[PDB]
RNA sequence: GAUGAAGCGUGCCGAAAGGCACGUGGAA
RNA sequence: AACUCCGUGGAAGCCGUAAUGGCAGGAAGCGGA
RNA sequence: UAGACGGUGGGAGAGGGUGGUGGAAUUCCCGGAGUAGCGGUGAAAUGCGCAGAUACCGGGAGGAACGCCGAUGGCGAAGGCAGCCACCUGGUCCACCCGUG
């Protein structure tokens, strides 16, 4: 069949994009272009409500991370400018 | 007719930030065309202008390529504590990427 | 701000001169290049200190409703 | 000589928003 | 001396102030007008 | 991996924001032609009209709303949301069962 060996060759070559912690990644840029939504249509309230639940979403896939790892909340906690 | 393209410019170099020869910055640009080592000049939509016009003439005069994109930050990440900018960059290096081929 | 008013001059007439004055002061996005270093020279009068250009604009903003309409139309 | 506005900084908090403290700054 | 500027150099967080601030459109440093 | 989340692929919608734009009607203004009333009510009167109103034709300006489709329908967390067009943008369903666990 396809052998692991051969598999990694295709990995390696296209890094891998597809797929997954990218669950945190996918919502940053989710919320990005939310965001740059939003700096315009400031009267879009019903969306914004939309891009507080991704951000707190994020925030919480973040603290996961970091927990369930003393390695990943490091960089998680940060990036989501979370905590204090 | 695609879905969405959009940004595989943005992946693209975002590759190139782990990979790696090029140059980024107005002035070593200015001076990668000079030299004549620089193989293509990625520019960012807003960069200033005449200063736009500068890396014009000297990619003209330097035969080398302008590929319109420009530039910024891995902007989610930045974004929330993060970027820098960059209004630039020369290939003098992409590496395993693709960039320098059919697109500009 | 308004604070340099003391007790004087009422609740309105203050509150818009913050209000004015605090857009009036905020972070500018310079039309040629694309930094945030425009600054009032002069109400009406812009200019970035970046790259220096000076630019016409309203008086306390250095853009207006209007001027924004003449861009499309 | 006094009081000490905006602005700015540092620290802490918050996903962000911003908030708090201290300092700086000196307005009228 | 300060200011301005030239060369060099190549900082992706560092330089600097009483304070504001400065920077890959290149910071410090070094060398100059 | 049975919850949850993600991927790929199908979908519906007056969900939100910005700009544009179409026609009907009302008011006003201009021109034309045209007289003695029009309006309004249970009846009336105030009112408007010979400086020519009302009814009729044409031209223009301006604001607001969006007939039919329209539902016993749809969307949104609620408040609420319906002319058409483009851009920006939220939610949501289904199929495959592919990924995280």
């Amino acid at each position: 069949s396809v052998t692991g060996s051969k598999i990694l060759r295709i990995l390696k070559a296209h890094g891998l994009a597809p797929e997954i912690p990218e669950d945190l990644y996918f919502l940053i840029k989710k919320a990005v272009a939310i965001r740059k939504h939003l700096e315009r249509n400031r009267k879009d309230k019903d969306s914004k409500f939309r891009l507080i639940l991704v951000e707190s979403r994020i925030h919480r896939l973040a603290r996961y991370y970091k927990r369930t790892k003393k390695l990943p909340p490091t960089w998680k906690y940060e990036s989501t400018t979370a905590s204090t | 007719k695609a879905k969405k393209s959009g940004e595989n410019i943005n992946n693209k170099l975002q590759l190139v930030m782990k990979s790696g020869k090029y140059t980024l910055g107005y002035k070593t640009v200015l001076k990668t065309l000079r030299s004549s080592k620089g193989k293509l000049i990625i520019l960012a939509n807003n960069c200033p202008p005449l200063r736009k016009s500068e890396i014009e003439y000297y990619a003209m005069l330097a035969k080398i390529s302008v590929h319109h994109f420009h530039g910024n930050n891995v902007d989610l990440g930045t974004a929330c504590g993060k970027y820098y900018r960059v209004c630039c960059l020369s290939i003098l290096d992409p590496g395993d990427s693709d960039i320098i081929s059919t697109t500009t | 701000i308004v604070g340099k008013y003391g007790t004087r001059y009422g609740a309105s007439l203050r509150k818009q001169i913050k209000k004015m004055e605090v857009s009036q002061h905020s972070k500018y996005f310079c039309e040629f290049c694309g930094k945030f270093a425009v600054k009032r020279k002069a109400v009406g009068i812009w200019g970035c200190k970046d790259c220096g250009k000076v630019k016409a604009g309203g008086a306390y903003t250095m853009n207006t409703a209007s001027a924004v309409t003449v861009r499309s139309t």
